[PDB]
């Protein structure tokens, strides 16, 4: 319940092939930089999609992350708030969002920040699947 | 006065020998404000929650630059980052990066326009490429870094000013005038202003409502009155019964006021 | 595979080996116990492929390597010899231990200066 021995290690729930896993969800990460809409295209491509933080707990891996990369959080301006691809509302104490740039689309940064951006600035991008 | 925000990290070597310690000292409206070491941070409480994370980040970033500077030269060296905001009356922005070794300028970085800058100068120039090779190459810093270092201190700023630590509060002086007694028939006559902020003050002798000259009067430093409050004096030689003649003329913040001598 | 070799439970899964990262700084020493404390021990690198996303970790970290003086080189905790051209090894301060830093490097450290560390275990 609590020690880790071989006995009480599991499999890491289903991920496409060479992914991070943690915590039920996979993850990978793309060096190839495209505007946030290509990124999306691309996630959705290998049927997942741009990260959702919906957990410090669950996703605390997150904090190790370097530099900054797109993910799937974007603005509502007759709400005047943001909301992840899913139509989910962001969590209202998850993410700290700074105004870095005028747009409509966030970079993930580590200490789980979300610095806006204009989507048709090319940047890296993070996939996740829920697994 | 425009609202400061400047952060000030600080990482040491002995012969070489990057040491564990570092120290930030972080300045809001030009008044320290935090200190943070890589123990914990103290203001001069636990709301220093973000801080403690963010300057540890920088401070471990810094004693690796340090470690990428090839000086070697005996003994005990610093290496500085100062990055410091400026929110304007006007509302636009001014954001810069310093780098200074052993407490001398070698590379600079406006932020609002993103240029780098060197002193013309041998040792200026290699340190500079030593930290700018480490910056593109090594550390692997985007544009984007740049745009967020920028962003991350000025919401910050904007979160202090909101949360109501600075009070633009203004004070106005104390004024009082004095008189030096017969000497030839003469006098000095003296005016003080006392316990203001802000600094800027105007005070000047006017003879029939006219200034006089800079010259034909004497004049008080502004000094540190306590609290964070500044005094000042200016002093001018006239003949005994042309008293009602002068007068002290004051603008401390649109308040512009005149004391005569006592007569 | 669908499955990322057998982790312990919420551990960090990347071609069946498996990472954990620790906010609680420690001397090397302590951090390599607490490594071992959990059927784990300090980060190996051995292939810049298969551990491609160490590119992607922030700041510095206890990493299993160290300096046998008497060896004149640098050996991880098993004994392995380190592969050539793996790591970039930098003077930081003067120490027998190495923090990872990202893009491979390795920065020497006292081993007595408490830090953040990074578990592996091998597949």
């Amino acid at each position: 319940q609590e020690v880790q021995i071989p006995l009480t290690e599991s499999y890491c729930g289903p991920c496409p092939k060479n992914w991070i896993c943690y915590k039920n969800n996979c993850y990978q990460f793309f060096d190839e930089s495209k505007n946030w809409y290509e990124s999306q295209a691309s996630c959705m491509s290998q049927n997942a999609s741009l990260l959702k933080v919906y957990s410090k707990e669950d996703q605390d891996l997150l904090k190790l992350v370097k530099s900054y990369h797109w993910m799937g959080l974007v603005h509502i301006p007759t709400n005047g708030s943001w909301q992840w691809e899913d139509g989910s509302i962001l969590s209202p104490n998850l993410l700290t969002i700074i105004e870095m740039q005028k747009g409509d689309c966030a970079l993930y940064a580590s200490s789980f920040k979300g610095y806006i951006e204009n989507c048709s600035t090319p940047n890296t991008y993070i996939c996740m699947q829920r697994t | 006065e425009p609202h400061s925000l400047r952060y000030n990290l600080t990482v040491l070597s002995w012969d070489g020998s990057v040491q564990s310690g570092f120290l930030t000292e972080v300045h809001l409206d030009g008044q320290p404000f935090l200190r943070c070491d890589r123990q914990k941070c103290r203001a001069k409480n636990k709301t220093w929650d973000r801080e403690t994370r963010d300057l540890t980040g920088n401070g471990k970033d810094l004693r690796m630059t340090l470690a990428h500077i090839k000086d070697q030269k005996e003994g005990l060296h610093s290496l500085q980052e100062i990055r410091v905001c400026e929110i304007h009356e006007d509302n636009s922005t001014r954001s810069s990066q310093h780098f200074y070794y052993d407490g001398e300028l070698f590379l600079s970085q406006n932020l609002e326009t993103k240029e780098w800058t060197m002193p013309q100068s041998s040792r200026a120039q290699t340190l500079a490429m030593n930290v700018r090779n480490f910056l593109k190459e090594d550390a692997m810093k985007t544009k984007t870094h740049y745009h967020a270092m920028r962003a991350d201190c000025l919401q910050e700023l904007r979160r202090y000013l909101k949360s109501g630590v600075i009070l633009r509060r203004t004070v106005p002086p104390m004024v009082n005038v004095t008189r030096s007694e017969a000497s030839e028939g003469n006098i000095t006559v003296t005016c003080r202003a006392s316990g203001f902020y802000p600094w800027n003050i105007t005070l000047s002798w006017r003879q029939d409502g006219v200034s006089l000259s800079h010259d034909t009067q004497q004049w008080g430093d502004v000094l540190p009155d306590g609290n964070g409050t500044y005094q000042t004096w200016v002093a001018t030689r006239i003949c005994q019964g042309e008293e009602q003649r002068f007068t002290c003329y004051m603008e401390h913040s649109g308040n512009h006021s005149t004391h005569p001598v006592p007569s």
